[PDB]
């Protein structure tokens, strides 16, 4: 029985506004400017108040009043408003900027804030790894000129999640993130993100969905209906998993005893034996094909691409970039850095092994934890206890981390930026604190 | 490789399956990794007759290699 | 007023800024730049 794939349904109920009576000017505000989803919420709560993707557009009427400022969740109302949606992210950086304060003013209005002469709430903000000086400079300029905010901090989402999942602040572990466009491996030693040995991989969820798009476009060049990006990310979400061992699984993926189980057919919406043919098994699975009926011309099969696409974080070579996979960078971090001979592990190495944490929005795929535990038992000396932790929803943990830094502790005022300090020092500044970026030089 | 610590026997099995793609065509044989532990212990009972010990010490030409 | 400032040329300006600071200091060891956290090539074939 075939399953049809449609666009996700539009949200009937528009997002609400917070009450102006319960707003507190002294309460800090936490914003996560993620690439895929924007996370915001007040410190006093623990459940996320506003969750919506960072995208927006402009509408044109016949009656010509120019009153359309639709941001995010109100683009989930019709196909026409959703189709022309423009995001502020171009690659890993932000290029356009007028849409950014338009989105931020939408967020501030939906937070139920009535300010005067600027926002009188300090800002908790998340920022990437090894970020360029122009991005930090115009972030400084945009908040401390447009919003007149007294205090701001900078931090990484992976270290924020690590501070969430061990709130003492002086632990030691290894954090691996799978972001929307990047995969990062950061070692943490005594609660400090050691950025001189952190590593970055240029692959994420967006590149995986685009890889599936290119693969399925190259598999069926005569598909009459053109599919959108959204249907692609849902069949990437629904029907992709990480193999336990790749070399054995590809060797029997088109075998008849295996192809009857894991072959997924996909129906597009609309209004000399074949058994010995490896091409026919790769195209249309274990079923015979007749190309005259209308139904199977709109059909799409997923047999090897269930595990081919999520593999590429372990081997980036089929993705195109000449980088190592997270097995090898995790191995060289654990075995040739922080004073570790290959064969003898330091106490820091063993303590990082005992506290491996994996976060990120792209960790939703199944089989990641079993694979990482299996290969960590692979390359390590025998008898070493390996512990890997997982969140139920790993896209919530970073905002909860900055909320933990604000509400849970009082030493958050170590890392804040004063306006007077900004005016005495300038844009060229970075606080060398335990949980964010460091200085570009020594 | 294959190391027997009690005897000192050294045996080469072949190259790994991970090094199978350094060349398209190679003269070496590629085996997978051993699925068990590196160190294995096994108790054995050896039966020899007196004639084997007589013929082991009475080789006229000399000893032979493995 | 600001330029469109596409994300491709930002890498080039950051690279030439780092190189200019390096050759000014020469005639400073980098610790955490965008070209140092980026991953080395693999060793396994």
């Amino acid at each position: 029985k075939a399953v049809v794939i449609d666009d996700p349904p539009l949200r009937q109920t528009p997002e609400p506004f917070d009450e102006q009576s319960a707003y507190n000017p002294q309460s800090p505000i936490a914003i996560d400017f993620g690439s895929s989803k924007l996370r915001a919420g007040f410190v006093n709560h623990a459940t996320p108040t506003h969750i919506f993707p960072n995208a927006l557009t402009k509408f044109r009427d016949r009656k010509l009043n120019k009153n359309f400022t639709f941001v995010g969740n109100d683009t989930l109302l019709d196909q026409a408003v959703r189709s022309q949606s423009r995001s502020p992210f171009d690659g890993p950086f932000v290029t356009n900027w007028n849409l950014t304060e338009e989105i931020l003013d939408y967020t501030f209005h939906h937070l139920g804030v009535v300010p005067d002469n600027g926002i009188p709430n300090p800002i908790l903000l998340t920022e990437r790894l090894a970020t360029v000086q122009s991005q930090r400079t115009n972030w400084y300029q945009i908040l401390f000129e447009t919003y007149n905010v007294p205090g701001v901090t900078f931090g990484i989402d992976s270290l924020f999640s690590f501070y969430n999942y061990n709130p003492s602040g002086n632990k030691t572990g290894l954090v691996i993130s799978c972001g929307h466009e990047d995969t990062n491996v950061i070692p943490v030693v005594d609660g400090a993100g050691i950025l001189t040995d952190a590593k970055r991989i240029n692959w994420g969820g967006h590149q995986a969905v685009d890889y599936l798009n290119d693969l399925m476009a190259l598999k069926y060049p005569y598909f009459p209906t053109k599919m959108s990006y959204l249907q692609y990310e849902t069949m990437y979400k629904d029907y992709c998993y990480v193999s336990r061992n790749y070399d054995e699984d590809i060797e029997k993926i088109l075998t008849l005893e295996n192809l009857d189980t894991n072959d997924v057919v996909v129906e597009a919406p609309f209004t000399y034996d074949w058994r010995n043919s490896i091409l026919h098994l790769f195209l249309r699975g274990p079923r015979p094909h007749d190309s005259e009926n209308i139904h199977e011309q709109h059909q799409m099969h997923l047999n090897v691409e269930r595990i081919r696409v999520p593999e590429v974080i372990f081997q980036p070579t089929m993705g195109g970039q000449d980088q190592a996979g997270i097995c090898e960078l995790s191995e060289t971090i654990l075995l040739k850095k922080f004073g570790s001979q290959p064969g003898k592990l330091s106490q820091t190495s063993i303590d990082m092994v005992n506290n491996v944490l994996i976060t990120g929005g792209n960790a939703k795929v199944p089989g990641l934890k079993e694979r990482i535990v299996k290969e960590f038992t692979g390359f390590l000396p025998t008898g070493t206890n390996i512990t890997v932790n997982m969140s139920s929803d790993p896209s919530l943990d970073a905002w909860k981390g900055m909320a933990a830094l604000a509400r849970n502790e009082e030493q958050y005022r170590k890392t804040v930026i004063s306006k007077k300090e900004y005016e005495e020092y300038g844009p060229e500044y970075i606080k060398e604190h335990k949980l964010g970026n460091t200085k570009y030089f020594e | 490789i294959y190391i027997e610590a009690n005897t000192g026997a050294v045996k080469r099995v072949g190259r790994s399956d991970a090094y199978a793609t350094e060349f398209d065509l190679e003269t070496e044989e590629y085996v997978p990794l051993p699925k068990g532990e590196v160190h294995k212990k096994k108790e054995i009972v050896q039966d020899v007759t007196l004639h084997d010990l007589d013929v082991a010490n009475a080789r006229p030409q000399g000893g032979q290699d493995v | 007023t600001r330029r469109h400032k596409s994300a491709r040329q930002l890498i080039s300006d950051e690279n030439k800024r780092i190189n200019a600071l390096l050759t000014k200091a020469n005639k400073l060891v980098p610790k955490a730049t965008y070209f140092s956290v980026e991953a080395p090539p693999s060793i396994r074939p």
